[PDB]
Parts: structure tokens; C-alpha cells; sequence
């Protein structure tokens, strides 16, 4: 769940 | 009379993050070049909608204090503000950034994408209503930060932590209305009117997605996961 938002938030 | 050095610092961080948005060249070229069909028009719009989610996240991450919030509350805020931030950024772009010719083709594409008038009419009604206020870049940036740092979004565990970040933005925005519009005491009240008008888009948008089926070209699996 919320995999895209999580990835974008927890990157660069 | 003037913003305190602390308020000026807070405003600069929000302005800097807000001014990073730049519509990619491949999107602008598609608005000009692609076939004028419901299918091609809808695909352009889906790409724009997806691009906005990445813009929103990048803007949000630089908002003072956002990174200090509980990780699950950061997600909840992003998810709860996604639609509202999108329509607000869209209103700014439609009234300022896009040239008259390309804005006309983009409006033509939106109006010929297969989307119902029940959603297109309040969309352009809101753009016109935003346009009337002749908002400054500081006003669009602050309103966007206020929209994202909303303490009443569903599934927020620590609301007090979010109120502590939203309240100084509302203070700066009201102060900017007093400095730049001292003859119009209702200027701040007009800006608040846009916060409530933006809230109505959560329902309009939820229904629009429901109207989309697997058999139709309008089904967007990625976007439907981000919007619930
Ligand atoms: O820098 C970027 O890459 C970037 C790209 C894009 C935006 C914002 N933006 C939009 O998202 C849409 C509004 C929603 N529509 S839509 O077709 O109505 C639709 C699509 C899917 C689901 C819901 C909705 Cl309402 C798509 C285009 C739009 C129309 C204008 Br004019 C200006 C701006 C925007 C901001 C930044």
C-alpha cells in the first residue's frame, strides 16, 4: 500500500 | 508593515521549492503535436496528472518541518492533499505560465478527452475564479503549502504536529495581504474562499475515477492507487 508515494518521498 | 526575519526565511524556503516546477518539454511538444482524439488527449492528461504527483512530492519534501513529521503522517498528508494541490497548481499554470496558444490547445484537449461536463465545468469555473484574485507567486506558494499541511486529513496520527507547521504559514499569508493589499481588508477572506472551493474537488475527482472502467481507454491503474 502507498508504494509509489513511499518511494518518491524516501528517495533523493 | 513587514515580515519578521523568521517569516522571511520561512517564505523564502517555500518560494524556492515552489519555483522548481517546470513543465517538461516532451509534455509541451505532445500538446502541440499529438492527434486530436479522445484517446490521445486523455493519455496526455494522464501523463500531466502523473507528472504533478512527482512535482507535489518534491515540493512537499522541502516545506519547512515536513521531514520532521512521522513517516506515516507524511504519506497521509500527501494522499489527502494530492487532488487539491493539483487543481491549485493547474489554476496557476492556466492563468499565468502557459502561452495563450498552447493553453487554447490544452483546453481543447481537456474539453475533447472523453471526460464528462460535470467535472470540466467546475474545473474551468475554479480557474476563472482564481484568475479574478490576480494572485502573486507568494500567494500561490503559501496557499499550496497551507493545502498540503492540513491537520484535518484522514489517517493523521499526530495532528498537533501538523497544526504547528500550518499556523505560521497562515500568519505569513495574512501579513502579506496586509502589506500588499492595505486598501482591501477582505483580500485574505477571498484567499480562504479558495481553500473551501478546492475541498469540493475531492468529491468531483473521486466520482470521475468511478466513471472509468477496464473496457474503456480511460482506466488509469497507477493514478487510481494514489487516489482513494
Ligand atoms: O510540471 C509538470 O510536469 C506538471 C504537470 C501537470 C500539472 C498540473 N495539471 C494537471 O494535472 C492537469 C489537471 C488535471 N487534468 S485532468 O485531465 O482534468 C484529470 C486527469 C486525470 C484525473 C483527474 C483529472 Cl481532473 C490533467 C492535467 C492540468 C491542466 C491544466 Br490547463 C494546467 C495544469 C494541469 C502540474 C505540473
Amino acid at each position: 500500500d502507498h508504494q509509489l508515494l513511499r518511494y518518491l518521498l524516501d528517495k533523493d | 508593515m513587514e515580515l519578521t526575519p523568521d517569516q522571511q526565511t520561512l517564505l523564502h524556503f517555500i518560494m524556492d521549492s515552489y519555483n522548481k516546477q517546470r513543465m517538461p518539454q516532451e509534455i509541451t511538444n505532445k500538446i502541440l503535436k499529438e492527434a486530436f482524439s479522445a484517446e490521445e488527449n486523455f493519455l496526455i492528461l494522464t501523463e500531466m496528472a502523473t507528472n504533478h504527483v512527482q512535482v507535489l512530492v518534491e515540493f512537499t519534501k522541502k516545506l519547512p518541518g515536513f521531514q520532521t513529521l512521522d513517516h506515516e503522517d507524511q504519506i497521509a498528508l500527501l494522499k489527502g492533499s494530492a487532488v487539491e494541490a493539483m487543481f491549485l497548481r493547474s489554476a496557476e499554470i492556466f492563468n499565468k505560465k502557459l502561452p495563450s496558444g498552447h493553453s487554447d490547445l490544452l483546453e481543447a484537449r481537456i474539453r475533447n478527452s472523453g471526460i464528462s461536463d460535470e467535472y470540466i465545468t467546475p474545473m474551468f469555473s475554479f480557474y476563472k475564479s482564481i484568475g479574478e484574485l490576480k494572485m502573486t507567486q507568494e500567494e500561490y506558494a503559501l496557499l499550496t503549502a497551507i493545502v498540503i499541511l492540513s491537520p484535518d486529513r484522514q489517517y493523521i496520527k499526530d495532528r498537533e504536529a501538523v497544526e504547528k507547521l500550518q499556523e505560521p504559514l497562515l500568519d505569513v499569508l495574512q501579513k502579506l495581504c496586509k502589506i500588499h493589499q492595505p486598501e482591501n481588508p477582505q483580500h485574505f477572506a477571498c484567499l480562504l474562499g479558495r481553500l473551501t472551493e478546492l475541498r469540493t474537488f475531492n468529491h468531483h475527482h473521486a466520482e470521475m475515477l468511478m466513471s472509468w472502467r477496464v473496457n474503456d481507454h480511460k482506466f488509469t491503474p497507477l493514478l487510481c492507487e494514489i487516489w482513494d
